[PDB]
RNA sequence: AGGACCGAACCGACUAAUGUUGAAAAAUUAGCGGAUGACUUGUGGCUGGGGGUGAAAGGCCAAUCAAACCGGGAGAUAGCU
RNA sequence: ACACAGGUGGUCAGGUAGAGAAUACCAAGGCGCUUGAGAGAACUCGGGUGAAGGAACUAGGCAAAAUGGUGCCGUAACUUC
RNA sequence: AAUUCCUUGUCGGGUAAGUUCCGACCUGCACGAAUGGCGUAAUGAUGGCCAGGCUGUCUCCACCCGAGACUCAGUGAAAU
RNA sequence: CGAUGUCGGCUCAUCACAUCCUGGGGCUGAAGUAGGUCCCAAGGGUAUGGCUGUUCGCCAUUUAAAGUGGUACGCGAGCUGGGUUUAGAACGUCGUGAGACAGUUCGGUCCCUAUCUGCCGUGGGCGCUGGAGAACUGAGGGGGGCUGCUCCUAGUACGAGAGGACCGGAGUGGACGCAUCACUGGUGUUCGGGUUGUCAUGCCAAUGGCACUGCCCGGUAGCUAAAUGCGGAAGAGAUAAGUGCUGAAAGCAUCUAAGCACGAAACUUGCCCCGAGAUGAGUUCUCCCUGACCCUUUAAGGGUCCUGAAGGAACGUUGAAGACGACGACGUUGAUAGGCCGGGUGUGUAAGCGCAGCGAUGCGUUGAGCUAACCGGUACUAAUGAACCGUGAGGCUUAACCU
């Protein structure tokens, strides 16, 4: 309705950086073991969703030690403190599930006056 | 179930539905008033009226889209030359449905679907 | 599956109690030609509400 | 994870492919794959591993293709299903070194040793 | 305690600073104006009748119009009743009503569940399908045995068979209120409440809590 | 060269599902076997009932087979219903 | 028995892809199978696609899923070579 | 053993678990040499078992697409 | 015996209590932990696999427990046909032989369109006493009643040590049930794109058909589970085995006879759903109708004319309601559907033109172009004014009240 997309708009953060799928983004999430909170870095290739409002998300994949760990993180969650775009990769599909599922096969980078 | 779902299956597959709506829209553009059963007319509004909303803007890509739908170049030419200027100020509702009598062969609710500013 | 005893003509009538047709109960009369038509339907001479909508 | 599920082994002493014969904990528990303990047979083993083929002992699932759901709605999916082998009576890790990622869901009781040994939490 | 009537306006999230992402259902509670109070003299019980929303006054029938005109004229989409154990309410309306839910911490939400039509046994109850591939002449999701030969000679009354699911009243209890926003006239409740979007819901303070 | 191999026409009929008051008094739809031969098919002919024919199953001999069908003995007989 | 989803010998054999009389799309040519119109419950039939597990199903991998072509490497235990 | 009642005999093997399977032992109710005895490459819409791939077989079902089923018009049976 | 289908498994159950778990107790050769045995108690719960056709049984691993029996050894007009239990074949044994076996092995067709009762859902007529629209009271009926582990009490009580509380608390699960789609996903033949083969639109380009949606890759709404919220309670009444107080019979004594207080997941309430057809048809609020004549076999009636009220019904646009009825929203005093405008979403830089390149192709325009079932607006199209049904003040007896 109208009262949602006002309630959701007041929770959304307006500092989200812009990044297409295929990029390699580093996100800083808060881990709270005790009373202490520290930032944790997750870098990997992205298979994104476009902005569904507050209910938005990105999944990144990283091959740590032969095991591909895949994290969906909510865009406007307070856990994700910062997103850094880093490398920008030229892809032709919005969802890169096939291009992530293989091992040793990586998203290429093309910069045609990007 | 059928919850918040649109489209009428009309007891045919999707290829037959698209083929009937192409032929039907071509017939409506050519004759400007046709007799068809009432559910088919209600679903015909959703295929004829987008073509006229396309035809309000005359461009090569728009002619190609209105050819890709309905695959009849005479219907494309009528849509872009004759209609369009016929419906340019009009904001929707190019097609009007008048319920008519039941079909004799089978008791089907029938109707007449026509373009609104038909001369006669 | 099959009946075990034969149903009565009474049971036939009680079942057919709801197979009774419904009359129209109201036939609309058009303004510009007073002929009767089904409501929300054309007059079978070609008129809807006050105008000749179909020539045939 | 489920019964008749093959899993890789994170730890060194546990060897290669293992199969879940029973989902421990619960009367009719069908599927358990986050921090749960499952009874394990060793379907195929290398000789350097201490355990051997045909041996039943417990394990804890550390990686699941289904993945955990975080409180904010985040889903960490790990490719491959993995277990850390545990003794039947003690439920303590046989392997001295854990390999691959682990989740913060395995932070309770004896799994603290697993997240201590494993590199990425 | 008395309850209010709202229209469900959907579901969303409230992201706490910790990161809990509380899943909430937003309920639009307008001013619920009291139409009638019933006591132990004229009636047998203590209640207030409540109207909310607006109606076009063309669809308001004359009996309902006279009912509204007696004891404070108002236009409302419906009448719902709430019984009082102890409270005393006047026959004029409440100007702001959602504020009684600010102090409460758990609520019960009652609504008409979304209709699923003629629903099978496998959908309706959690009945198990017979094995598809091994033989199984035409008995995949069908009900199996419904009885026990001659000695009952009948099927019992509480038998779980196919039928309608939905369009029926259900209550969901002990739901945490997240935030009561009075000027926006919203009641945010943790979790999922019955109804489709737009349906009338009666929300009451928790009987268990 | 091949009672060779894969496989259409063709011949057959291994499994399954549907049908079982069927579309059909044994079929349909997916798969299956053989497919230059002990193969297959058209047209005639020959073998006749306690007889024929049978790479044999009591199989087949006109939707009929541990002795076909049709008429006669025949209104057989029936301590049985 | 039917305007019956079956049976019925022979002849002709276009283009493109293709080994092909497979198969796909079409020539020439012929048809929409003599009840329709709606809605879009259960359930049945015929399909498509499924997180994670994967034969735990079951009398049994029944059924589905799977593999599939050419060229070139390579390729055993036993053998009647 | 296409044969062994007791019997799911006993040893080795395969599985977490194996009345099935394989190699056997010989205590063969009640094998045995053209009513053939024993092996045997190839072959089999043959019987039994194991494994890999593969999956709605299953955990545990879900959505969608068509023909019925439901409603309306015409024709209009059956067993009992 | 003019036909009651056989074990077993699948699906679905229901009852008894001779109670497996959970609950309450007594004795203990009961220190604690853990037991044995007996009494009360049916509310709920009461495994997955290897083998075999198996119920069984044995085995692996669970669990609080993996109850025992009845229900045509429950259940084949519900499913299966592995088994016995036909017709083919073989082995062992018997018989000269045909064949046989309270032996073995391989193969071997499981029909039904529901009349009646019964259940599960959903409606028409009439009743309920003038007719309507709504809100209810609750007589009854149904649902739901499971339980593990960790911690605090507390290493306290108890104990030679070893060990170690079966009161009272808090958290977190397994199983089950309900709702929902905000997240995570699944589907998404009605969105976008890639691409094989062919045909067509004259042709290049761009498209469309067909090949399972041709094969895919993603995917909106909706539905959904594997996703998320919640619940089985607390309490009160009366109790059962049991435990008592006072207390005679029977000067003591005694739980009982007079009295009195405890006591369980059982019973009645408490929570959730239906529910006045509850013929015992109930209550409250509000609305609407107060004109004549004729005949009469007058507790009573029949008819005529005028009048049609509140309201319902119909018709149309329809729905997150729905098999059909039914239910809900709207009908020009209009946002009810489609269309239209804007946005969101999804796909991934369309066509055309230009440039580079021998060419495939690349680059720019360009995160472009299409885009659904979504959100917010807008009368452009269809929801016409009628017409129909329903009437015109509501029986008879008796009480507080007034003539």
């Amino acid at each position: 309705s109208n009262i949602i997309k006002q309630l959701e708009q007041e929770q959304m953060k307006q500092d989200v950086p812009s990044f297409r799928p295929g990029d390699t983004v580093e996100v800083k999430v808060w881990v709270v073991e005790g009373s202490k909170k520290r930032l944790q870095a997750f870098e990997g290739v992205v298979i994104a969703i476009r902005n569904r409002g507050l209910h938005s998300a990105f999944t990144v994949r990283k091959i740590s030690n032969g095991e591909g760990v895949e994290r969906v993180f909510q865009t406007h969650s307070p856990v994700v403190d910062s997103i850094s775009v880093k490398r920008r990769g030229a892809v032709r599909k919005a969802k890169l599930y096939y291009l992530r599922e293989r091992t040793g096969k990586a998203a290429r980078i093309k910069e045609r006056l990007n | 179930m059928r919850h918040r779902k649109s489209g009428r299956q009309l007891n045919r597959n999707s290829s037959h539905r698209q083929a009937m709506f192409r032929n039907m829209a071509g017939s409506l553009v050519r004759h400007e008033i046709i007799k068809t059963t009432l559910p088919k007319a209600k679903e015909l509004r959703r295929v004829v009226e987008p073509l006229i909303t396309l035809a309000k803007t005359d461009s090569v890509a728009n002619r190609r889209l209105a050819f890709a739908r309905t695959r009849d170049n005479e219907i494309v030419a009528k849509l872009f030359n004759e209609l369009g200027p016929r419906f340019a100020s009009r904001a929707g509702g190019y097609t009007r449905i008048l319920k008519c009598g039941f079909r004799a062969g089978d008791n089907a609710p029938m109707a007449y679907i026509e373009l609104v500013d038909r001369s006669e | 599956a099959v009946q075990q005893n034969k149903p009565t003509r009474s049971k036939r009538g009680m079942r057919r109690s709801h197979d009774a047709l419904t009359a129209v109960t109201s036939l609309s009369v058009d303004k510009t030609s007073g002929e009767k038509h089904l409501r929300h339907h054309i007059t079978a001479d070609g008129y809807y509400r006050g105008r000749k909508v179909i020539a045939k | 994870i489920q019964e008749q599920t093959m899993l890789n082994v994170a730890d060194n002493s546990g060897a290669r492919r293992v199969m879940c014969i029973k989902v421990l904990g619960g009367s009719h528990r069908r599927y358990a794959g986050v921090g749960d303990i499952i009874k394990i047979t060793i379907k195929e083993a290398i000789p350097r591993g201490k355990v051997k083929k045909g041996d039943v002992l417990k394990a804890v699932v550390v990686r699941t293709k289904k993945g955990v759901r975080r409180p904010d709605g985040s889903v960490i999916r790990f490719d491959g299903n993995a277990c850390v082998l545990l003794n039947n009576n003690s439920e303590q890790p046989i392997g001295t070194r854990i390999f691959g990622p682990v989740t913060r869901e395995l932070r309770s009781e004896k799994f603290m040793k697993i997240i201590s040994l494993a590199p990425e939490v | 305690m008395i309850g209010l009537v709202g229209k469900k306006v959907g579901m969303t999230r409230i992201f706490t600073e910790d990161g809990v992402s509380i899943p909430v259902t937003v309920i639009e509670v307008e001013a619920n104006r009291v139409t009638q109070v019933k006591d132990l003299a004229n009636d047998g019980y203590r209640a207030i009748q409540v109207t909310t929303g607006a109606k076009k006054a063309n669809r308001v029938t004359k009996p309902e119009a006279g009912h509204f005109a007696k004891a404070g004229v108002e236009a409302g989409r419906g009448l719902w009743e709430f019984r009082l154990a102890e409270g005393e309410e006047f026959t004029v309306g409440q100007s702001i009503s959602v504020e009684l839910f600010a102090d409460v911490k758990k609520v019960d939400v009652t609504g008409t569940s979304k209709g699923k039509g003629f629903a099978g046994t496998v959908k309706r109850w959690n009945f198990r399908t017979q094995d598809a591939t091994h033989g199984n002449s035409l008995s995949h999701r069908v009900p199996g045995s419904i009885g026990q030969n001659q000695t009952p000679g009948k099927v019992f009354k509480g038998k779980k068979m196919a039928g309608q699911m939905g369009n029926e009243r259900v209550t969901v209890q002990s739901l945490d209120v997240v935030r009561v926003d009075a000027e926006r006239n919203l009641l945010l409740v943790k979790g999922a409440v019955p109804g489709a979007t737009g349906s009338d819901l009666i929300v009451k303070p928790a009987v268990k809590a």
